[PDB]
């Protein structure tokens, strides 16, 4: 899931919804899970390390 | 309280990716390291502005590189430091009335006169410092 | 900021005498050590209230026993620690209006609710802490 | 020398220090020309030399 | 780790009595505070010399007044600080052979020359510092 | 009529033995209980606070 | 005393380049960041070994990222931390005789037994710690 | 001056002499200026920032 688009899709299928955008930063909220999750969207591959951190924030 | 370590990851075919461990959920990226650092500050500002607008809690710690560097999730990462005053990110702050002892107020007023600060800005920053010390 | 080392002297035919090195000019006494400690707190409160009433500057440092213990004026003294909140000593505090970010204000209100403090008390204490950090 | 609290207060008064407030046994003194507020314990007994010297120093004596 | 806080108790009809909380079991006394401080250093030296002579473990912490002052067993006590180098108290030390890198040895020799210390004294003190840091 | 005397007696009856003396300092060892216990002597009353500390060190 | 911040620079058409500000003169490189960190440790070891061999003074500070990060010569750099025990780098150490109190020696021996260190290694490390403390405190 | 070869040459023309090599690390000493200068030799372009640091250490 290193592609930013595939990653955003995985978050969305988990119920995370886009609420705000700041340049390339995409801010996501969930109706049941806690926290705001910011995902960078370059439409390119992100490093595995930053991907894992995003998954952890999203409760995945 | 205003300086945040950022963890920079980079794979063979990837861009530079950034984590801000002290503000949970903040992530960023860049084609270059200079871009990644610049983007990360904008992502912090945007993330916290979003929280403020939604009336969500803004929770954040203040760590040094040293206390973060050995955590397994940051293995192989490189570090930088981003300066953001989170207390200036509310566009609709609340106006309130408070009783401040005269001697305290005189010290505040004398301190902010020489600097590029206001009473309100000084107090908000000082309040966050004190709340971080109450958490430590 | 609220804890002051006190230096206790005692001669053969004297009472216990007390110096508070961090608040210049403060001295006290006691027939016993327990009396001397109790009197010293009252002498601090009274001294600072007098300063406030006269509109004098209230200047004070925050030292540890260790940094004071070796000074020649305290040779042979014994030490204790007195807790006084100097920010509560103004009977005519000034009412001011300040803009506090909503997220900061929510954290303040939550913190003071459990401790039965007020916003004003919290902010005055926090202001003094921050000014001491700006000095040291 | 000036270890009796009464003699000490007298010496301060003759130097121009004026009693402005009293808090129990604590006697708070102000001077028209010399700086600071000087708090002197008044048990009407001998104070230790060490606390006496500190009081003298605060009073510019 | 050569400076030990001492807790001084005093009752209406008693002498001054002293506890050294960092060296377990050490106690002393004095008719006056100056006597009590002088006696306490002698009691430390004697206590540790006794341990050494019996080949018992010499265990000791290094505390500040501040971290001890609030403990219930020291309620109402007053504090002083006694300086004793415990590493100089063995009259039969053991002679050993060790390999020290030349650059380290040159720094040791230069450091002790100005301070009128010996290599052995420096190393014993440094060893105790490092073991205290290992116990954190 | 000094508490230091009563305290030393109580230690001795508990099995604590005097092993060295350094001026007024009396150093006690026990065959089963751990630690060396130093008791200040010159026969006078010690404060309750220092007495309790001595009792604690002696396992009393 | 054993952990050194390294400053990593990178230009558009360059390799990653490394500076070790605490050990003056040490520099390194890598094709990747992981290579640069690996190379930097080898460069430190080699540099200090060379100093020792030439009988030069081995002078080094111990800094945190924070105190270095704002210096103009490191602007735009990223940081990592390299662990090197400089006290193990002398192949010809000097044998000396010292008097150690028995209680101190028992504590040393107990401490190094679990960590598989030697008395000499322990003492050299402890000596460097104490000299670094003697420079500020 | 960012090529490691050109940089080493510049050091050598300033009187710096290679005394030891550790893999790609080239250790240089000067007969009339103090200190040891370690120069990486990948035979590629080094970043300007690490180049300037090397120049400063070498008094170039």
């Amino acid at each position: 899931f290193t592609n930013s688009s595939k990653l955003i899709r995985m978050l969305e299928e988990d119920g995370w919804r886009l609420v705000r955008v700041t340049g390339s930063a995409h801010h996501f909220k969930h109706p049941k899970k806690p926290g705001l999750v910011t995902v960078p969207h370059p439409k390119k591959d992100l490093p595995i390390g930053t991907v894992k951190s995003i998954q952890k924030s999203a409760g995945l | 309280m205003m300086e945040f370590p950022i963890a920079v990851h980079k794979d063979d075919g990837s861009v530079y990716g950034v984590t801000v461990p002290d503000i949970p959920g903040v992530h960023s990226w860049g084609e270059t390291i200079d871009d990644a650092i610049k983007n990360t500050r904008e992502a912090i500002v945007g993330h916290v502005e979003t929280l403020i607008e939604l009336g969500e809690d803004v929770e954040f710690t203040c760590s040094t590189v040293e206390e973060l560097v050995a955590k397994p999730e940051y293995a192989g990462a490189v570090w930088a430091l981003v300066s953001v005053d989170l207390s200036q990110l509310d566009s609709k702050p609340e106006r309130i009335n408070v009783s401040i002892p005269r001697f305290v107020l005189h010290k505040i007023d004398a301190y902010v006169a020489s600097r590029h600060e206001t009473r309100s800005g000084f107090l908000a920053r000082a309040a966050l410092e004190a709340l971080n010390e109450g958490k430590k």
